[PDB]
């Protein structure tokens, strides 16, 4: 929730998830995702609900979206015979999700 | 014709996306959220990493920067300069004459205005 | 030779519109550096004095905008009014730039446009346009030293982008050998006046024109249009050949410049002669280069050398590891160990990063640098 | 009569003094006042006194005597004072034949902190010096030094009202908190080291004023004080570009010393204890008659011996030579740039004028040197 373009009353907006609640969340290049987001992702995947405490407003939206993700094996197509978790960047805890 | 994409540093790679994508122009300053499609040819450029690094070094990563947007590029002509002082001489002459204000008979096999006109023609055809 | 190269800058080049475009004008951009108090200021003073359209500016007293398009509120009519910044004004004549090395990075972004284009395109704000400003560039700089110090890469020792560097037409480098034996003489000159306190007999006895100069300059400007014909061509080439044996622009320079020389002496065609000194003058910064570079350092033995040994070792410790990973530590260890060309563990870290990121290497951990697999 | 006038002018004006009706806040006026005005019709911009000088002269040692006689109020630092003397004296400038001029004047830096009451000196000079002006950084605004074009009354209109430099020009200008003056100030000053030069292109000002002032700079070292572990120019915040301009940088640093501190302590006890500090025996010079003798000396315009010229040269080579032989840091500042030379030239040129000279004897030179070596190198203690 942030100040709108210049002057209007300050509008609380969702990430794609709450938007896609019960819909579907389509994203790619998580390797390209800032941890700032990454926490959000883990949070939803875990709780399936998005809590928001700022500024004054404190809530939890419920995003029911299913996760669909395209990603880039770190560098080379097949990074390694090494397990994919090795063969790719993203964190296994998230991955197990 | 975007010179020195290098000076993009890290901000334009963001741009390449829509650019390479729909050339949609996504704008929300929140004044509005508006995607402006575009279609524009890419006449593009950058320097190699260390000067002309490309010789032993692999182009990819000898070019470096464009990350995936790299993958968005259909063609590439690598330019390196080795003197055939034959050739060196050649261009040398070429230049010189050019530098000589006159007389340059540098004239295109086809007339240029004629060209642009023709260009109009070629667009018309749809192979 | 300074005073000379300048003099040419006064006579500089000749404008050529081609059929259309063309328009190399006569422009020549000279830069000069050295130990400070060189009078390096004083000159800019003199030229600025002479130059009808010239303007003198300080580094950092500046940014890319003040040179153009203030677009201020007129406020006389309570209007907004487009105000030519410094450069548009300076179109014609020359520009006097203090503290070039010190200019804001935002600033001088301007320059590349100017220098190359010789014009300026402002799409900004209410009106989008490309305005032409054609003017000569005289820039002053202080090596970091501020004495650039012996050896070093000079090209380093000057700081600046080696490209933007390369852009400047005339690269003048000033230095002091402590001719004893000079200081004496200089001190005689200097020590004069003295007498007279009321300004009199500055350089006497020596022959010099005064205002006749100004006029002469004017006329020569107006009435002269030199053309080099064929003569120059051959030697001219052989020169720049020896040079690259360096850049084309060097040639280009040589062209415009010599054109000033024969412009002086009122030659409508060039002697193949007078190109000699024309080269020589370039050979001066080179003769000032005695006592591009970036790449040179950066090739093995510099960076190619660097990464080469790097990979080499990586391969080695792999082999000796039964192919297991090389450690960050052992890496750093053998790499400073074979000692010689001094691979600093930071530099090590950097090049390593390069190969890995180049997928010329594949490795990881905090204090754990495993090995690579270069697939590329 | 229009256009004849310029700011920072000392002029005798002749005009009939005429009122024009005005008052303050309406609730503020009994009536009628006049608020008045002035009108301008016309503008005008060594006999037995040599005796008064001769009192000083005949005593001799006028350089040291007077040296002492400057601000005797403070204990110590006869060297700096001696400098201040020449600072007050100046000379001889020059013009080049075309001609270009060369100042012509002294530029003094006073380093060190906190104490010295270093300012106290500045107060002194600005007091004694006619056309001296005491200022501080935040302090005197840039527009304090610069002139605004602002209408003036009675006559008309859009008046360039100058300050500081323009105000005190042909006479010294005193700067305090010199570190705190920020930047725009720093620029201008950097420029006015061209002497005779201030230029305002802003808006309704195309004019370039001539400032003849002399400059005295009091600043505190980078906090807190002169880290000896900090190199020179490390402990010193300022750019050499300006430092290059500064002719005399007196760096005043304090290492406590039992013995002398006794001495100074006594001075300070005697006065206040006495209003009069100097006793047994020093005759300090009345800044009045002092100023007189100064006037008389200022007339001299000495000329240099070729020999002094030569020694000067040799020494100068020695100077640049050792200065660079120093090479990297500590120590320093190098390089003894020509301006070092030129400066010393003006310096001896002044010392001579204390002799009233025209001779410019080599001793005056060697003195200027001793002074020079003296200014810095205090870093070694």
């Amino acid at each position: 929730v942030r100040k709108d373009p210049i002057t209007k009353e300050w509008t609380l907006e969702g990430g794609a998830l709450v938007l896609a609640d019960k819909g579907v969340c389509l994203i790619d290049e998580f390797d390209k995702m800032n941890d700032q987001d990454r926490t959000s992702i883990h949070e939803a995947m875990e709780q399936q609900s998005i809590s928001i405490s700022k500024a004054g407003i404190v809530t939890t939206l419920q995003a029911r979206c299913s996760i669909i993700a395209a990603a880039n094996p770190n560098g080379g197509r097949y990074n390694s015979t090494l397990p994919l978790a090795q063969n790719v960047s993203l964190t296994e805890p998230i991955l197990s999700r | 014709c975007i010179d020195e994409f290098d000076k993009m540093d890290i901000s334009d790679q963001v741009a390449i996306h829509e650019a390479m994508e729909q050339q949609t122009i996504s704008i929300a300053k929140a004044g509005i959220h508006a995607t402006l499609n575009a279609r524009t040819s890419i006449l593009a450029a950058a320097n190699p990493v260390g000067g002309r690094y490309n010789r032993k070094l692999s182009l990819r990563g000898n070019l470096n920067m464009t990350a995936p947007i790299m993958s968005r590029f259909d063609l590439f002509f690598v330019i390196l300069d080795d003197c055939n002082e034959k050739i060196d001489t050649e261009l040398a002459s070429h230049i010189v004459d050019l530098h000589m204000k006159r007389d340059e008979a540098i004239e295109p096999p086809f007339s240029a205005e004629q060209l642009r006109r023709y260009i109009k023609y070629a667009r018309t055809f749809k192979p | 030779d300074v005073k000379k190269g300048i003099l040419l800058q006064l006579f500089g080049g000749t404008n050529k519109t081609f059929t259309k475009g063309g328009r190399y004008r006569g422009d020549i951009n000279i830069l000069l550096c050295g130990d400070p108090s060189t009078s390096k200021s004083q000159i800019l003073q003199y030229v600025h004095k002479i130059t009808p359209r010239g303007v003198y500016t300080s580094g950092k007293g500046s940014s890319a905008v003040g040179l153009t398009a203030y677009i201020t509120r007129d406020v006389d009519t309570k209007q907004l009014v487009l105000e030519s910044g410094a450069l548009v004004l300076s179109d014609g004549g020359v520009c006097c730039i203090d503290e070039f090395d010190k200019m804001s990075d935002s600033t001088r972004s301007v320059l590349h446009e100017v220098m190359e284009q010789q014009t300026i395109s402002i799409a900004k704000a209410g009106i989008i346009t490309t305005l032409n400003a054609r003017s000569s560039i005289l820039a002053s700089a202080n090596p970091i030293g501020s004495r650039y110090n012996p050896n070093l890469p000079v090209t380093e020792n000057i700081d600046l982008p080696p490209p933007l560097l390369s852009r400047f037409d005339l690269v003048y480098l000033v230095l002091d050998k402590v001719d004893e034996k000079n200081d004496r003489e200089l001190a005689k000159h200097l020590t004069n006046l003295y007498l007279e306190d009321k300004p009199e007999h500055i350089s006497q006895d020596d022959v010099l024109p005064v205002e006749f100069l100004t006029m002469y300059i004017s006329y020569a400007k107006e009435h002269i249009h030199p053309i080099i014909t064929e003569a120059a061509k051959t030697e001219l080439v052989r020169a720049y050949v020896g040079m690259r044996k360096a850049t084309t622009r060097q040639l280009e320079s040589m062209i415009r410049l010599a054109e000033a020389h024969a412009k002086m002496k009122l030659k409508n065609v060039v002697e193949l002669e007078d190109v000699q000194e024309a080269v020589r003058l370039i050979r001066s910064a080179i003769k000032d280069y005695a006592t591009m570079n970036l790449v040179q350092t950066g090739k093995s033995v510099i960076q190619r050398k660097l990464q080469e040994d790097l990979s080499r070792e990586i391969m080695n410790v792999l082999k000796d590891q039964a192919s297991d990973s090389m450690s960050f530590n052992e890496l750093i260890k053998q790499i400073n160990e074979h000692s010689q060309d001094r691979v600093e563990s930071s530099d090590i870290q950097e090049a390593l990063s390069r190969l890995q990121q180049e997928d010329k290497v594949i490795v990881l951990g905090e204090g754990v640098r495993r090995s690579v697999r270069l697939n590329n | 009569l229009v256009r004849s006038l310029s700011p920072g002018d000392i002029v005798d004006v002749t005009g009939i003094f005429l009122p024009a009706p005005y008052t303050g806040f309406k609730a503020l006026k009994a009536g009628l006042l006049t608020e008045t005005y002035l009108e301008a019709q016309f503008v005008r911009q060594t006999s037995d006194v040599e005796e008064r000088v001769m009192e000083l002269i005949t005593s001799g040692d006028v350089y040291n005597r007077l040296a002492k006689s400057i601000a005797p109020e403070i204990y110590g630092n006869l060297d700096v004072k001696k400098a201040l003397l020449l600072l007050l004296v100046g000379g001889v400038d020059k013009r080049v034949g075309d001609g270009m001029k060369i100042r012509g004047d002294i530029n003094v830096c006073l380093m060190g902190d906190p104490g010295v009451a270093k300012s106290q000196l500045l107060k002194a000079i600005c007091k004694i010096s006619p056309r001296g002006v005491y200022t501080t950084g935040k302090g005197s605004s840039g527009v304090g030094l610069t002139a605004a074009v602002m209408k003036d009354p009675v006559t008309d209109e859009m008046i360039l009202e100058g300050g500081a430099l323009v105000l005190a020009d042909n006479g010294i200008c005193c700067i305090d908190e010199f570190d705190k003056m920020d930047e725009s100030d720093r620029t201008a000053i950097h420029e006015v080291m061209e002497q005779q030069t201030i230029s305002i292109s802003k808006a309704g000002i195309n004019t370039t004023l001539n400032a003849r002032t002399s400059i005295l700079a009091a600043a505190n070292p980078l906090y807190g004080r002169y880290n000896p572990r900090l190199s020179p120019l490390d402990n010193i915040n300022l750019p050499a570009a300006l430092l290059s301009r500064f002719d005399i940088l007196f760096l005043m640093l304090d290492i406590p010393s039992r013995d002398d501190d006794e001495k100074l302590a006594e001075h300070v006890t005697y006065v206040h204890m006495h209003n009069k500090q100097p006793d047994l025996d020093f005759t300090p010079v009345e800044p009045s008659k002092m100023r007189e003798y100064i006037a008389y000396a200022k007339t001299k315009r000495p000329v240099m011996s070729e020999a002094v010229n030569d020694y000067v040269v040799q020494a100068y080579i020695r100077l640049r030579q050792d200065s660079k032989r120093e090479m990297d840091s500590k120590f320093s500042f190098g390089q003894a740039t020509p301006r070092t030379l030129l400066g010393i030239i003006r310096l001896s040129q002044a010392l001579a004028k204390l002799r009233l000279a025209d001779m410019v004897d080599i001793d005056d030179v060697e003195e200027a040197l001793r002074l020079v070596r003296v200014s810095k190198e205090s870093l070694y203690q």
